[PDB]
């Protein structure tokens, strides 16, 4: 009998691929998402100001009336 | 036989063109290095605690 290593009924495959899955979408979309949260906190923000605008006119109406 | 790389040419597409001049205005491939960081921060390490689990060897 003969007790060596040899391969026992053969391996399988190994790959060697270069596999890169590209995980993402295209750049045009990516500029299309930047623009819209962009345009969005915009927004959001110049509402915010304007709010703050009316009550820094009342504050003022405050300092009128309290002056004399 | 052989096969050799870097032998194509960047195209003149606008779609591809500007998905390349995305990568280069968005920092993106950067992000996917630190995915793939934090991909491996996940894991769990491979130390073995020195003095009381000592390393494998031969016969």
């Amino acid at each position: 009998v003969k007790q060596d290593m040899p391969p026992v009924g053969g391996y399988g495959p190994i790959d060697y691929k270069r596999n890169l899955p590209r995980r993402g979408l295209s750049g045009y979309s990516m500029f299309a998402v930047g623009i819209g949260a962009l345009l969005f906190g915009y927004w959001s923000m110049m509402r915010w100001n304007r709010e703050r605008r009316r009550l820094q006119i009342e504050d003022f109406e405050a300092r009128i009336a309290l002056m004399p | 036989t052989y096969k050799y790389v870097n032998l194509r040419e960047p195209s003149m597409d606008m779609k591809s063109v500007t998905d390349r001049a995305a990568q280069t205005l968005l920092w993106t491939e950067l992000i996917r290095g630190l995915g793939m960081t934090l991909s491996y921060l996940f894991r769990e390490p491979a130390t073995i605690n020195y003095p009381f689990e000592k390393g494998p060897l031969s016969p």
